[PDB]
């Protein structure tokens, strides 16, 4: 049995910490909601 | 139980001692998760219970109590703060430019920070405190490390 817990609100916090790359790759969406790497 | 607005964790007694499998979204009355995460398996909010209202595998998304309430988008340029919640670790904001996904049926923003699968269904935010999508479904890069897409549902 899964349960649920509160950990905090919903906002956007000014001077966070910027972090991680943008990278544009191809992919392909299955039918089991699963993504895969085309090349 | 408890319904106010704000993000929560998915935690689970199955395994040994309390496991968190995921993280959620309360908004307007309405939990939405990753269907991965709870598998449209019904929830408990203390005495409460949340039963199934929507899910689909392939977008990979469910929705508790209601429709899907998220609408919020992209805009394509801006950057975003995936608003991670790990586990055992407190709540923390990280923000980041997206990247993108192109696929056959068009192009998806996509989050490149690492985080634990359990951090699965953490949403990610607009620069006006918006949940724009939801983090957990993605691909493995050369690296090993993962690449998240930004997932989002429709609001009808
Ligand atoms: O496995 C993950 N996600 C997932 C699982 C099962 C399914 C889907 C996505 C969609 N179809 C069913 C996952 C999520 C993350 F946040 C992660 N961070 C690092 C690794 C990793 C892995």
């Amino acid at each position: 049995d899964m349960y649920i817990e509160r950990a905090g609100d919903i906002t956007w916090e000014k001077d966070a910490e910027v972090t991680g790359n943008s990278p544009r790759l191809d992919v392909a969406l299955d039918e089991s909601g699963d993504f895969s790497l085309v090349e | 139980g408890e319904t106010t607005d704000g993000v929560y964790r998915v935690m689970t007694r199955r395994l040994l001692g309390s496991t968190q499998v995921g993280v959620g979204v309360m908004q307007e009355g309405v939990f939405h998760t990753m269907w991965h995460v709870t598998k449209g398996a019904a929830l408990r909010s203390g005495e409460g219970r949340l039963d199934p209202y929507w899910g689909d595998v392939k977008q990979d998304l469910v929705s508790y109590c209601g429709p899907w309430k998220l609408d919020a988008a992209w805009d394509g340029l801006s950057e975003v703060q995936l608003l991670a919640v790990p586990p055992g670790e407190r709540a923390k904001n990280i923000q980041t430019l997206p990247g993108i996904f192109k696929t056959k049926d068009g192009d998806i923003g996509a989050v490149a920070l690492d985080y634990p699968a359990g951090t699965s269904g953490s949403p990610i935010l607009d620069k006006c405190g918006r949940v724009i999508g939801l983090y957990g479904n993605g691909v493995v890069i050369k690296n090993g490390s993962y690449v998240s897409a930004i997932t989002q549902g429709k609001r009808e």
